This record gives structure tokens, C-alpha cells and sequence, in this order.
């Protein structure tokens, strides 16, 4: 998994990096795996300069056997049998009438499980809209019920690649309700909101990243093959949210030793903990083509001759929803990547 | 006795500890 | 799964009756469900005056929501927990490069749980025999190890349909080892050769059709979901095999007359039963011509546009083969039949 | 007692009896 980690992990701080830079002071949420998956699927069609754009941008370049990794990844992600819900799933929706590359179906059913759904995109836009909408709905437990909006699809949608993962875990160690008080929560140097914070002490995974002023805290899920890792600096010392010097150097390198299992050490901490719910909505189309994904976007140049053996057609957008709710009891977590293809 | 109290901006996210993938990544700035 | 059933049967008496008129005395074996399997997923890819001829043959058109029926069929057949191995699997074999409609493959995998197979008959034709061999060799625990001989497939061949089918049931009332003995058989009134012959007396439903001069026998597999039925003349009593009569009356109408459930009562019965072994090789092709089905296998008249849109495909050959090993314990019976689509 | 003894040539098949189809059919007539 070593290859495919790097490289999803290099993606997640790039396109973490771009969304800073539309929004450096707002909320953000995103699942990174569910974008790389939707996006190496896409890839798999994709040839020429297009592939060669993707490849780059998502790392895909940096692994060796990308889709057959990927496909192991999927498999672990999936075990059945586990103590939380951890579900990661794709699907390919392709207009009835429309023809496909046999090597490109067999290839995303094979390596990502997604399997073709056939739907009336050129007569029945809506109907189409509303059963994609619906199996991401059913995904994610409810939590991401309108993944494509009206006009997202019409009659010259082909193909709409799905990517859906769900996320239930309770803490390892819970936080107890009733110690649950109001408390404030500081936006940046003198603007205040009240937040239900929960708190609790106990043995946890810690480090205090001295150069930076910076704690690292780690919190398991049950089972321990997850875990949320929190960066929290030590104060608001910046004119606004506190975090900008984290960001400034947050890479691939230095998210791995801030937050690697050997740079963290077991600590009697008092961890305070707002209570919070997050869904937010992303049009990621320009941030990746900031990020060097352009061909792919652009009606005229896009090569995905790999799905239909044809330069006919092109991504239109590539949208991502995201939710989660965290609280004393674990978190609940879910996203959705929609890749929609029209023709050219 | 460490404190950890996140009454001001944080980055989180949550990791797949077996591959270490990144499964969900966030800022929580803005109750 | 009336109306299914009935069209199956019906197929299964037609079938039988053009292979007795190329073979009035050898040994016969087939699995009727295999071949209407085989037909009903190529039936999903036809159109015009080829689909009429299949639907009329195979009596498709006889059956309201023919697919759905067959995919609850399927579900039954191949339901877990059942105290017999029972399997019926479908599946799909394209040529990497070509390409196919997106629903003609969504209605397969839906319908027929055939998932799609991409494979290099274009460049490497014996690598994709020797791949749908392996599958079915798999499927039929080794009994049938080469359905598609050398040149079955060619570098001009775009997709194989296969069904493969595999059973291995105890008797509920098993044949003692120690009681088989060796017995002549009566090929007609004047050839003999020895039978291991086995030996039981139990209660078993029975009936002897008095108008035919016929015993009828149903001996139930362990479960009793599964039996097999025999229909055995009083004596030979024609000039080859003593079935003259029964073969000439054989009807779907007069088959459930005779085996029906409600037909049979609970008999002490002494059976004798030869331990026997049929391995078969049929080439469906000219029998299924000769049975209405024409315009499918001619390179000029066949309409496979429902599989990619045009008129540039057609069925060269059908061809099954079939297993069965009956003893003491119970039968093991396995068949495969595969429909070879060739450019025209 | 019934007597089925078959010392000649038989027609055969393995039905599934909760849907009532066929799934092998066959003749028994040359060991
Ligand atoms: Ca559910
Ligand atoms: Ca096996």
C-alpha cells in the first residue's frame, strides 16, 4: 500500500492547498480517497495528453500497478466483519444507446467493482438524475441525498462515473455527555462563538510539534484501523484563524512526520473537543484544472478514446459532496464524487 | 498532564491506519 | 415460474426430438437450461426478424417479463445453503477493442448475473479459448475441460455468451455398493452387453402408464428439491431401442401427464439401475436452423444491432457439451454451451 | 411390489422440482 498511500496522500495536500486558496478562513471538508477513486477510473479511458495530465496531477505516475493496487486498497477497505461501517463504492452510469470499449467496462468492474448501470440519459435526463442521486443517497446512509442537482445531467450526458464512502466508527474512548458545557470557540483573534465542547482525559497518541507550536493529537475508532488525527495550534497567533503557518508548510513530507504512529507518544491529555456537523459542496472542475488537469475539461482537446475508442468525448464537471458529524460517541462520515461526461 | 483544548481552529482528518490513506480531511474553523 | 417452465419444457421436447432425428438409437444428454440460457442472453442483443425467430423457437414469446423470470430462475437455482451442489453461471466475453451497447451489457449482468470478460480474440485468440475454457472447466468441477476446441474462435471473433451449468446431488435413498452386480443390458431385441447393474427396494414414486406400456420412476436427490425422472418401456418391444413409441408421442403436454407429482404414487418398488457414465459434443448450430432459428446464424440476415447498434455481427456456431456420472451415491451432471458472434 | 428393471433403454431427466424445469434430459441406450 506504500506507493498508492504516497501518492493519494500527495493529491490530499494538493488539492487541499487550492481549496485554501479560494476559502483560506471557511470550513472545509473533503474525502480525498473518493476523488482519487473517481478520478482513476476516469483515467483508465483516458489516453494522450489527457492520461498524461491525470497521471500527474493524481500521482497515478509515482505507482506501480495503480489500478491493481488500488483494487487490494478497495478490498481492505471493504473487509467484511469489521466493529465499524467503512463502505467505498463506485458505479458507472452509461446512456442505453450509447457503445463502450469492452477493455474499459471490464477494466472498472475488475479493479474498482464498479458495475454499469444503463439509463435514459437522452430521453429521460431527470429519471437518469434521480436514480444516481438515489444510489448515493442509499451509500451513504442518507447522508449525501442530492449529489447531482437539475442541470448537472441532460440528453448529451454518456457516461456519469460514481465514486460513494461511508464512515460510522464509536470512539475507542468515548466522551461522556454529561460533561458536555458550552464553552467559546475563538475564529481568529477577537471574534467568539459559543460551541457545545466535550471533554475528557485519558492515555492518547500525542506530540506537541515544537517548531511549529503545534499539537498533534490522535484519537482511535473502535478496532483501531482508523483513527482521526487533529493539528491544533498552540494559539490564534496570526490575523486570522491561527492555522496559516501550518498550511504555509503542509506537505506530503511534513504531514507524515507531524502525524506518523512513530513521532507519537502515549499522553495522560485533557482533550476539550467541540461537538460539530460539516457538509459542504465543491465544484472541483477549475481546481483541478489549476492543479494541471486541463485537457480533460476541454471539449476540443480531451482524449478519452480509451472508453469508446473515439476522441468524442469529455468531463464536463467534477463535483464533490461531503458531510460529517462528530460527537461523544464516534463520527459519523460520508462523500461522493460525481464525474459527468457529455459529448464533445 | 497535556491539554488539548480546540477552542480555536484545527485540521483534521481521518486515516485508514492499516494502508494510511487519507479517508476525510478537513479545517473546522467556523462553528 | 409457470409460464417459464412451460416455454423451457417445451423447448426441451423440440430439442430432443431434432436430435433423436439425427440419432435414433445412440445415448443422448443434454441440459435444456443451458441451451435456452445461452439463446435467452443473445435474445436480449436481437432485433427484427432474428429475434422473432428465436422468441418463436425458444417460446420466449410466450412468457410475460421473460428476463425477470430468468433472473428469479437464477436466484432460485443458485440460492446458498442447499444440502446438493447446484450451479448455473452465465457469462460474457468480449474483444478488448470493440464496442459494445451500454444496455445490451447492463440487461446481461442484471438479468443473467454475466459479468463481462475482456479478452484479445483479435491478437490472441487461443489465449482467449484457453481463458473461457478455464472458466468452464472451473464452473463444471473439471467436467467439461475444452468446451471450444481449436478453431471454435478466431481473430475475427468479437464476443462468446457461455452458460455453464453443474449439479452433484445424494439419492435420498442410496444404492448399496455391495448389491450391484453385473447384468446384461438390451441394446434392442438381440445385442447384449453387461451392466454394472445396482440393486434397491424402497418406496419410491411410480406410475405405469398403462396406455403406453411405461413404467415411470422418480428417484429424489437429498432434499427432495431436485429428483431425477425415468421413463422406461414395459419391454423393447420395436425393431431398435423400445422408445419408439414414447419418442413418437413425446409433447410437452404428454411429459407432464406422465412425471407430474400429482401423477405418481408411493410404490414398493425393486429398482434396478445400470451405474452409467455420458460424456456428449453437440454442435447445436444446423439443429437449431433446421428448429426455426435462421436468419441468427447467416453472416447476411442476422440483426444483432441491440448489441452495438449495428448489423455487423453474427452467431457462427452454437455448441454444447454435457457430463453425467449416475452410482450408488447419486449423479454428478455438468453441460456448457457457448454461442461464437463473429463479424459478418 | 412394483419392478423396475432397467435392463434396456430408458429416457431420463434431473427436474427442479420447486419451479418444475428440466435441468438435464437425456437417453440411455448404448453402455
Ligand atoms: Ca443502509
Ligand atoms: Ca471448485
Amino acid at each position: 500500500m506504500e506507493q498508492l498511500s504516497t501518492a493519494n496522500t500527495h493529491f490530499a495536500v494538493d488539492l487541499f492547498r487550492a481549496l485554501n486558496e479560494s476559502d483560506p478562513t471557511g470550513n472545509i471538508f473533503i474525502s480525498p480517497l473518493s476523488i482519487s477513486s473517481a478520478l482513476a477510473m476516469i483515467f483508465l479511458g483516458t489516453r494522450g495528453n489527457t492520461a498524461a495530465q491525470v497521471s500527474k496531477a493524481l500521482y497515478f505516475d509515482t505507482v506501480e500497478d495503480i489500478h491493481s493496487r488500488f483494487q487490494s486498497l478497495n478490498a481492505d477497505i471493504n473487509k467484511p466483519g469489521a466493529p465499524y461501517i467503512l463502505k467505498l463504492a463506485n458505479r458507472l452510469y452509461g446512456e442505453k444507446t450509447y457503445n463502450f470499449l469492452a477493455d474499459f467496462l471490464a477494466s472498472t468492474q475488475k479493479m474498482y467493482g464498479a458495475e454499469l448501470a444503463s439509463v435514459d440519459f437522452q430521453q429521460a435526463p431527470e429519471d437518469a438524475r434521480k436514480e444516481i442521486n438515489e444510489w448515493v443517497k442509499g451509500q451513504t446512509e442518507g447522508k449525501i441525498p442530492e449529489l447531482l442537482v437539475k442541470g448537472m445531467v441532460d440528453n448529451m450526458t454518456k457516461l456519469v462515473l460514481v465514486n460513494a464512502i461511508y464512515f460510522k466508527g464509536n470512539w475507542q474512548q468515548k466522551f461522556m455527555k454529561e460533561a458536555t458545557r458550552d464553552a467559546p470557540f475563538r475564529l481568529n483573534k477577537k471574534d467568539t462563538k459559543t460551541v457545545k465542547m466535550m471533554y475528557q482525559k485519558k492515555k492518547f497518541p500525542y506530540n506537541y510539534i515544537e517548531d511549529l507550536k503545534c499539537r498533534v493529537l490522535e484519537l482511535p475508532y473502535q478496532g483501531k484501523e482508523l483513527s482521526m488525527i487533529i493539528l491544533l495550534p498552540d494559539d490564534i497567533e496570526d490575523e486570522s484563524t491561527g492555522l496559516e503557518k501550518i498550511e504555509k508548510q503542509l506537505t506530503l513530507d511534513k504531514l507524515r512526520e507531524w502525524t506518523k504512529p512513530e513521532n507519537l507518544y502515549l499522553a495522560e491529555v485533557n482533550v476539550h473537543l467541540p461537538r460539530f456537523k460539516l457538509e459542504e459542496s465543491y465544484d472541483l472542475t477549475s481546481h483541478l484544472a489549476r492543479l494541471g488537469v486541463q485537457d480533460l475539461f476541454n471539449r476540443g482537446k480531451a482524449d478519452l478514446s480509451g472508453m469508446s475508442g473515439a476522441r468524442d468525448l469529455f468531463v464536463s464537471k467534477i463535483i464533490h459532496k461531503s458531510f460529517v458529524d462528530l460527537n461523544e460517541e464516534g463520527t459519523e462520515a460520508a462523500a461522493a464524487t460525481a464525474g459527468t461526461i457529455l459529448l464533445a | 498532564e497535556e491539554n488539548f483544548n480546540a477552542d480555536h481552529p484545527f485540521i483534521f482528518f481521518i486515516r485508514h491506519n492499516p494502508s494510511a490513506n487519507i479517508l476525510f480531511l478537513g479545517r473546522f474553523s467556523s462553528p
